[PDB]
RNA sequence: GUCGAAUUUGGGUAUAGGGGCGAAAGACUAAUCGAACCAUCUAGUAGCUGGUUCCUGCCGAAGUUUCCCUCAGGAUAGCAGAAGCUCGUAUCAGUUUUAUGAGGUAAAGCGAAUGAUUAGAGGUUCCGGGGUCGAAAUGACCUUGACCUAUUCUCAAACUUUAAAUAUGUAAGAAGUCCUUGUUACUUAAUUGAACGUGGACAUUUGAAUGAAGAGCUUUUAGUGGGCCAUUUUUGGUAAGCAGAACUGGCGAUGCGGGAUGAACCGAACGUAGAGUUAAGGUGCCGGAAUACACGCUCAUCAGACACCACAAAAGGUGUUAG
RNA sequence: GUGAUUUCUGCCCAGUGCUCUGAAUGUCAAAGUGAAGAAAUUCAACCAAGCGCGGGUAAACGGCGGGAGUAACUAUGACU
RNA sequence: GAAGACAUUGUCAGGUGGGGAGUUUGGCUGGGGCGGCACAUCUGUUAAACGAUAACGCAGAUGUCCUAAGGGGGGCUCAUGGAGAACAGAAAUCUCCAGUAGAACAAAAGGGUAAAAGCCCCCUUGAUUUUGAUUUUCAGUGUGAAUACAAACCAUGAAAGUGUGGCCUAUCGAUCCUUUAGUCCCUCGGAAUUUGAGGCUAGAGGUGCCAGAAAAGUUACCACAGGGAUAACUGGCUUGUGGCAGUCAAGCGUUCAUAGCGACAUUGCUUUUUGAUUCUUCGAUGUCGGCUCUUCCUAUCAUACCGAAGCAGAAUUCGGUAA
RNA sequence: GGUUGCGGCCAUAUCUACCAGAAAGCACCGUUUCCCGUCCGAUCAACUGUAGUUAAGCUGGUAAGAGCCUGACCGAGUAGUGUAGUGGGUGACCAUACGCGAAACUCAGGUGCUGCAAUCU
C-alpha cells in the first residue's frame, strides 16, 4: 500500500477533542530493557542447570505484519494508533497513482 | 481395451456431458445421422417407418455407429443408394467413466472413457422415410440393425407422411389446398397469423381456395 | 475443503425475478411499520446493506424495533429440541406487511357485525368458522340431458 | 481405521422425547435492543404519568 | 578339524555392570547379556486386555453436535433416572382444516437466454481463399467457406422463461376488538405522531377440526459418544455380503407366530392362566388344517413349484396355445 | 588403516575433517577502561582463544560428468 | 641440583566437547508408507425446490491487492456491429446509426448493478472516537466476518441524504511475555521527593497441526500394552482384468456370408489370473516348490461309436454321445 | 375528453412500419450583455417570448405485424409425485389402489389503468 503522511482525524485529547492534523509514522517497537518483570523472571529461571526452560518458537506461518501507524496531533500533541490490514509492501512516501498515462519507452 | 457395453447399459448416473468442466473427452464414433437421399423433398417420401426403444436404458456411440452402418448398407445394395433416408434420431451427449488402473479405491473419479445416448422407453432411434413400395426393403434394414444395440427395441409403421408432423391424410388435405410449400428437404406451412401482407407474398398458390 | 460462507447456497433465491432487475419501486420505501407488526422476510438481492441471512428467508415474525432504514425483527429459530428468539436487524427492503392476519381481521371485524345486528335483532348468532360439510341430497334432472354411454377404448400407436 | 463420518440418524427421534418446546410467550417482552433515543424518552414519558396517577389518589 | 604349538590344562592371582573382557560373534561376564544378579524406591504408570460376588419391582438409553497432538480417549450438548415444586380445565400437540407466505427439485423447455448438436433451403460481401474472362477494375461469372434469415433432428449436476408433489414460516382473539382523551426530554409545521396508560362498551358459537391418564417449571446425576440393516431419494465405483449422505422404520437392547434354516423381511411386541377369534403363513404325507370346488395352461432323454432369497441373457423352435 | 609373495598403487584439497614458522583491523566473554547519571543503570572503546581470511594434507572421509558433429557403401569414430 | 612468582592450584568467563547424559522425532488416510490436504476457509454443484447434510466426490479459489480500487457530488454510457473519412492496411485517429448490458466492477465463482454499482471529472479521510445490542458458524462459548442503532467529531452535496473501508458472499489468531498508545490515574505496605518497578484501558510482536507443544534419525539385536477397529497366507461378495462361449453377418475362403473362419457391434458364462473389498482368524488355522497318495470336475489330448468337410485315397479339420 | 407539473402500479405502457392531431399546453425555435460550461453556446448557463414551426418530440389511430398481458374440461387428469401390497418382470423397468397434479402445445380475447394540482373550445 500507500498511505498519506498526513490525516486530518479525530484527537481526543482533552483540549483537542475534535477533528484535527495528525503527522503519520510508522509503529517501530522498543529496545528489549532487562527489568522488565517478565525478563526479570526469566533471567533468574534460566539460572544453574537444566537448560532451557521456556518454549522457543519455530512453526513460523505469516509472511507479514500488520502496519501500525502512530498518528500525532501538531496541536495538542496527542498520539493515536491504527492498525492496518496485513500488506506486504509498505510505504507511506507518496508517489500517488497517476490519471491515465503511458507505459514509458 | 473398450470395455463391455454390459458395464453400462443402464442409466445409474446423471447426465456427464462434454463441459467446461469435462473436456477431455474423447469423440463420437457415430458421426452422420442422416444419409440416403437427404436432400430429396417431403412429397418424395410418404411411408415413414422408425426404430423404436422399448427400455429405459444406454445405447453406445459405437453400436449407434456400427447399426447405422448396418440399415444403410442393406437399405442401399437392396434399393439403392437414392431410395431412402435414414435418420439416427439420437444423439450421444452423456459421456461414460473408467477408473483406470501404487493406490486402490482411495479417489476414484473416472477419465472419459466413451460416449453413449441415453434413450426413453417409447423413443425413437432411428427414423427411415421412403416411397411406399419400399416399406419391406426398410423394416428390414431396421430389423438388422436391432441386433447391434442391447435391449428391446421395435419397428413401428407410421401413420405419418415421412418426417412430418401429420398423418397421412391430414398432410394432403393441407397440400392439395394451398397451405403447403416446399423447402430444403423439409416444408412450410402457411400459417392464420402474423402480416397479412407477406403472408400473401409467400404461398401465392393459396388465397382462391381450391386448386 | 468444504464451503459454508454466508450467502452460500443462495443462488437462485436472493436472484432478482425475470425482467424484475433494478431500482425497487418506490412503494417499498413509503410503507410504514410499527412495533407489533407481523411482516414476512424475503431478501432482495439488489440490497446488500442490511439483508437478511438465508435462513431467514420465507420467514414470519414480529417487529419490536423501528429505526432510522430499518425495523428489527424477531423470529424464533428453533434449534436442538428448542426454540430461542432471534432478533433480526432489516432494512425495509428485505420485509413486507403479512396478510396472514387480514383473514382473521377481517374476520373479527365482521363478527362484531352479525352479533350486535342479531343480538339487536334478536339472537342467534352462529360465529365459528365450520369446515367442509358434506354435501346434501339432490336430484338430477335428465331433461336435455340423458346419460351418454362411454366405454374403454382400444389401443393405438400414432407416432 | 476409517469410520462412519456423519448422520443425522436418530436424531430427530431425541428430539422429540422431551419437546420441541413450544417457543414460551409472555405479555410484556424485553425492550432489549430497542432505540436508545426511543427508550430514553420513553422512560421520562412512564415516569410521568407515574406521578399523575399518584395525583389521582392525593 | 587339528594333534609339538598363536598347543592343552590344574591351582593361585587381577579386572565388576554404562563396568569388565573381547584373534570382534554384540560375544562372554555362574542355564541370566544390544547392559549380570540382589534388595529397595514400588501396590511404578497404563486413554489398553481380563475379571467385578444376592433377589424381585418400576423407569429406560447412545453410537449424534461442538472443542481437544483429537481419530481405541476426554470435555460439551443430546438421549436416561431420580427428587420433586408451583398450579390445574387448564394449558398442551411428530395431526387435519382454513387464510396468508417462502422455495427452483421432479417434470418441462431449446422454431426462449447461455452452452452443446444433425440436416438441408434461401439470402448477403468494394471484403477468407480458390478457379474462367481478363491490362486492370470498388469487374462480371462459377465456387467453397464463413456470417444472415426463416426452418429441421438431438441434449445439460455445475443451463433456463415456466414450474410441481412431499416437505416448510406465520395466523385462527380476554395478552382480544372498539370509544373517550393523560404522560414525555423522543418526534411533527403543529398536542402532530410514537410509545406507555387512566375512564367506557361487548362473554363463552369468545370465534376452525381431532385429541389430551393434565399443564408448567427446577436441580442433580448414569450410561453413550466403533453402530449396523430395510423400502424410498442418492454420490464414488464395471461391480461387491463394497465405500459414503437424506427421510422414516428397524436390529443393536427382543422374545413370540411365519419365511425349513437365518440379527435386520412378513405378522405381532412379552405379568400368571382359562375359553374364544385371528394375523402372516399354510391345509397329499412328513404336519395341525379340503388328495376342496372351478376355468384354462403346461409333458421337459437334466420340467416346475411363491416376496426379501439364495441368479441367468441375447438369440432361436414347423412343440403347443390363444391373438 | 590395509592384509603373505610378485606387480602396481593414476587424477582431484572445491566440500567434510585434520593441520600451520601464516595473516589482521572483520566478529568476538567475564574482568579492567572511559563517558553520561543523584545513583541503580545506559552507551562506548579496547579486547584472549575461537570464528572468519590465507596456506598444507587423499596409504584422511571421500569423489573421479553431460550434449553435438566428423574418414570416398554402411558401420565406427583416432579428430573437432 | 633444576625451575621460579612463570608453572601448578582455587573461583568465575568464552571456545571446544555423541566421549557421555536426558528427551523428542504431527494428524487424516479404502492397512501403513510415498503423494495429497478432504487439518483454518471461500464460490458453484453434488444436495433429494425452507434449513441441515458425507466420501482422498466434481469444477475452482484463500494467507494477498487498493490513499484509491476508501467516502461524497456532477456529468457520462458499456460489449459488439453497420455505414462513412488523406497516407491508413485485418488492427492507429475522426463521425454517425443501432445496442437489456452481449461490458466493466483487483482476484475464484455465483449473486448483483444503466441518468449505476460501470467510465470521466470535482472535493476528501467515516479506513476516525466511545462503549453495548444483533446475524452466521454455535455449546446458542470463543474467534473471523457482518448488520441496525445510541453518544461524538467530521466528509461531501443546492439539498434530501449518504459515508463506521473496498457492491455482496473468503482473505485469519487465546493465556504468559515483550513493546507501544492512553489518564497524569492507582501501588511499592514506617513517612516523603526523585529515578526505577508494578497496575488499569486499547494496540502490535503468533501460534497456517490455524481453540494456539519447544523437538532429528536408526533398529534384521530388538522390547511391552493392545488390535482381527488394520496389512501380509486360506476362505466369502464382486468379476473390471484374465479365461472360456454365444447372437447379427459386412467380409475371408478361385467362384460361394455361415466347409473352416469372421469385422463393426452386442449377450453371456467361469472363479487355477489379477485386481477391488476388509467380513472370519493377531492369548497364532505352520507361507513357496517338489516327493508320495487318494478322490473329484470337464471347457476331451488319447482310446470306443458316430455325424460334417473346400472328406478321391492317405492324412487332417469341425461337431455329437463320452470323464 | 386534451394538456402540463408531480406521480403509483412498471410492456395491455415495449418494438417495427404508416397516417391523423382542433384549442390550450408542451415543444422545436431566436440571442450571447450578464452568472455559468465547453475543443464546439451541440450539451450545459443566462436573455428574449420578441423573429419562426407542427417537421420532429408529444398524444392518438392503423397492422390475418413482432413482443407482452389475460382465459379455456386446448393439450392433460398427460408428465411428474405422497401413500399401499409376499403386485407383474431374469433384469431394465411396468401395471394397479387412495390421493396431489404441471410445462410446452393449441384456440379465443386484449394492447396502459389510474392519484394530486393547474390549465384548455
Ligand atoms: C508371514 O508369515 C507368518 O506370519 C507365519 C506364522 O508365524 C506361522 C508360524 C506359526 C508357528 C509359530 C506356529 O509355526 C503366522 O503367524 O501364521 C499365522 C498363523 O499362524 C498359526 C496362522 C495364519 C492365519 C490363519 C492361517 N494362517 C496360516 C499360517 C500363516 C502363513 C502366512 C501368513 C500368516 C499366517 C497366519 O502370512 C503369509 O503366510
Ligand atoms: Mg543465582
Ligand atoms: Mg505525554
Ligand atoms: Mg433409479
Ligand atoms: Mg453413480
Ligand atoms: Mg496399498
Ligand atoms: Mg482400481
Ligand atoms: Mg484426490
Ligand atoms: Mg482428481
Ligand atoms: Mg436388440
Ligand atoms: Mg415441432
Ligand atoms: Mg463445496
Ligand atoms: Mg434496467
Ligand atoms: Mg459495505
Ligand atoms: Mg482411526
Ligand atoms: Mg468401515
Ligand atoms: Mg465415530
Ligand atoms: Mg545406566
Ligand atoms: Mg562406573
Ligand atoms: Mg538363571
Ligand atoms: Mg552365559
Ligand atoms: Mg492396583
Ligand atoms: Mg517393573
Ligand atoms: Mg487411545
Ligand atoms: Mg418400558
Ligand atoms: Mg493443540
Ligand atoms: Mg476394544
Ligand atoms: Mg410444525
Ligand atoms: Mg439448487
Ligand atoms: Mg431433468
Ligand atoms: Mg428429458
Ligand atoms: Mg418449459
Ligand atoms: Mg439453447
Ligand atoms: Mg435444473
Ligand atoms: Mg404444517
Ligand atoms: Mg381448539
Ligand atoms: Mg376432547
Ligand atoms: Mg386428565
Ligand atoms: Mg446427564
Ligand atoms: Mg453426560
Ligand atoms: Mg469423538
Ligand atoms: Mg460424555
Ligand atoms: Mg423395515
Ligand atoms: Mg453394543
Ligand atoms: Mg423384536
Ligand atoms: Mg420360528
Ligand atoms: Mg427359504
Ligand atoms: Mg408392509
Ligand atoms: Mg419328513
Ligand atoms: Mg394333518
Ligand atoms: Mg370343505
Ligand atoms: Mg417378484
Ligand atoms: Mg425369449
Ligand atoms: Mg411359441
Ligand atoms: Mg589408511
Ligand atoms: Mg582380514
Ligand atoms: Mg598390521
Ligand atoms: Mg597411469
Ligand atoms: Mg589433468
Ligand atoms: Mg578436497
Ligand atoms: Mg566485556
Ligand atoms: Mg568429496
Ligand atoms: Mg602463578
Ligand atoms: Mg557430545
Ligand atoms: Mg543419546
Ligand atoms: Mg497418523
Ligand atoms: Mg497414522
Ligand atoms: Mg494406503
Ligand atoms: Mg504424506
Ligand atoms: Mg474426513
Ligand atoms: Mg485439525
Ligand atoms: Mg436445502
Ligand atoms: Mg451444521
Ligand atoms: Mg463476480
Ligand atoms: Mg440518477
Ligand atoms: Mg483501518
Ligand atoms: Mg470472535
Ligand atoms: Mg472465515
Ligand atoms: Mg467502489
Ligand atoms: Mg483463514
Ligand atoms: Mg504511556
Ligand atoms: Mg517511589
Ligand atoms: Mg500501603
Ligand atoms: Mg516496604
Ligand atoms: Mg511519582
Ligand atoms: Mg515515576
Ligand atoms: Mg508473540
Ligand atoms: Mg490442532
Ligand atoms: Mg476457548
Ligand atoms: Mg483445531
Ligand atoms: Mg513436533
Ligand atoms: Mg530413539
Ligand atoms: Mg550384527
Ligand atoms: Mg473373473
Ligand atoms: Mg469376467
Ligand atoms: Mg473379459
Ligand atoms: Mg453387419
Ligand atoms: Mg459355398
Ligand atoms: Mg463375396
Ligand atoms: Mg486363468
Ligand atoms: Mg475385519
Ligand atoms: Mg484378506
Ligand atoms: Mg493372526
Ligand atoms: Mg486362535
Ligand atoms: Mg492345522
Ligand atoms: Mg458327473
Ligand atoms: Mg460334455
Ligand atoms: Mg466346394
Ligand atoms: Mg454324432
Ligand atoms: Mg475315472
Ligand atoms: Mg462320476
Ligand atoms: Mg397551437
Ligand atoms: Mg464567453
Ligand atoms: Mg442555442
Ligand atoms: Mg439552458
Ligand atoms: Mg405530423
Ligand atoms: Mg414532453
Ligand atoms: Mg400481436
Ligand atoms: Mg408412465
Ligand atoms: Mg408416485
Ligand atoms: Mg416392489
Ligand atoms: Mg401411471
Amino acid at each position: 500500500v500507500n498511505v498519506p503522511k498526513t490525516r486530518k482525524t479525530y484527537c481526543k485529547g482533552k483540549t483537542c477533542r475534535k477533528h484535527t492534523q495528525h503527522k503519520v509514522t510508522q509503529y517501530k517497537a522498543g529496545k528489549a530493557s532487562l527489568f522488565a518483570q517478565g525478563k526479570r523472571r526469566y533471567d533468574r529461571k534460566q539460572s544453574g542447570f537444566g537448560g532451557q526452560t521456556k518454549p522457543v518458537f519455530h512453526k513460523k506461518a505469516k509472511t507479514t505484519k500488520k502496519v501500525v501507524l502512530r498518528l500525532e496531533c501538531v496541536k495538542c500533541k496527542t498520539r493515536a494508533q491504527l492498525t492496518l490490514k496485513r500488506c506486504k509492501h509498505f510505504e507511506l512516501g507518496g508517489e500517488k497513482k497517476q490519471k491515465g498515462q503511458a507505459l514509458q519507452f | 481395451a473398450r470395455r463391455p457395453a454390459r458395464c453400462y447399459r443402464y442409466q445409474k448416473n446423471k447426465p456427464y456431458p462434454k463441459s467446461r468442466y469435462n473436456r477431455a473427452v474423447p469423440d463420437s464414433k457415430i458421426r452422420i445421422y442422416d444419409l440416403g437421399k437427404k436432400k430429396a423433398t417431403v412429397d418424395e417420401f410418404p411411408l415413414c417407418v422408425h426404430l423404436v426403444s422399448n427400455e429405459l436404458e444406454q445405447l453406445s456411440s459405437e453400436a449407434l455407429e456400427a447399426a447405422r452402418i448396418c440399415a444403410n448398407k442393406y437399405m442401399t445394395t437392396v434399393s439403392g443408394r437414392d431410395a431412402f433416408h435414414l435418420r439416427v434420431r439420437v444423439h450421444p451427449f452423456h459421456v461414460l467413466r473408467i477408473n483406470k488402473m501404487q493406490q486402490g479405491m482411495r479417489g476414484a473419479w473416472g477419465k472419459p472413457h466413451g460416449l453413449a445416448a441415453r434413450v426413453d422407453i417409447g423413443q425413437i432411434i432411428f427414423s427411415v422415410r421412403t416411397k411406399d413400395s419400399n416399406k419391406d426393403v426398410v423394416v428390414e434394414g431396421l430389423r438388422r440393425a436391432r441386433y447391434k444395440f442391447p435391449g428391446q427395441q421395435k419397428i413401428i409403421l407410421s401413420k405419418k407422411w415421412g418426417f412430418t408432423n401429420l398423418d397421412r391424410p391430414e398432410y394432403l388435405k393441407k397440400r392439395e389446398a394451398g397451405e403447403v410449400k416446399d423447402d430444403g428437404a423439409f416444408v412450410k406451412f402457411l400459417s392464420k397469423k402474423g402480416s397479412l401482407e407477406n403472408n400473401i407474398r409467400e404461398f401465392p398458390e393459396y388465397f382462391a381456395a381450391q386448386a | 475443503g468444504k464451503s459454508h460462507g454466508y450467502r452460500s447456497r443462495t443462488r437462485y433465491m436472493f436472484q432478482r425475478d425475470f425482467r424484475k432487475h433494478g431500482a425497487v419501486h418506490l412503494s417499498t420505501y413509503l410503507k410504514v411499520y410499527k412495533v407489533g407488526d407481523i411482516v414476512d422476510i424475503k431478501a432482495n438481492g439488489s440490497i446488500q446493506k442490511g439483508m437478511p441471512h438465508k435462513f431467514y428467508q420465507g420467514k414470519t415474525g414480529v417487529v419490536y424495533n423501528v429505526t432510522k432504514s430499518s425495523v428489527g425483527v424477531i423470529i424464533n429459530k428453533m434449534v436442538g429440541n428448542r426454540y430461542l428468539e432471534k432478533r433480526l436487524n432489516l432494512r425495509v427492503e428485505h420485509i413486507k406487511h403479512s396478510k396472514c392476519r387480514q383473514e382473521f381481521l377481517e374476520r373479527v371485524k365482521a363478527n362484531a357485525a352479525k352479533r350486535a345486528e342479531a343480538k339487536a335483532q334478536g339472537v342467534a348468532v352462529q360465529l365459528k368458522r365450520q369446515p367442509a360439510q358434506p354435501r346434501e341430497s339432490r336430484i338430477v334432472s335428465t331433461e336435455g340431458n340423458v346419460p351418454q354411454t362411454l366405454a374403454p377404448v382400444p389401443y393405438e400407436t400414432f407416432i | 481405521a476409517k469410520s462412519k463420518n456423519h448422520t443425522a440418524h436418530n436424531q430427530t427421534r431425541k428430539a422429540h422425547r422431551n419437546g420441541i418446546k413450544k417457543p414460551k410467550t409472555y405479555k410484556y417482552p424485553s425492550l432489549k435492543g430497542v432505540d436508545p433515543k426511543f427508550r430514553r424518552n420513553h422512560k421520562h414519558a412512564l415516569h410521568g404519568t407515574a406521578k399523575a396517577l399518584a395525583a389521582a389518589k392525593k
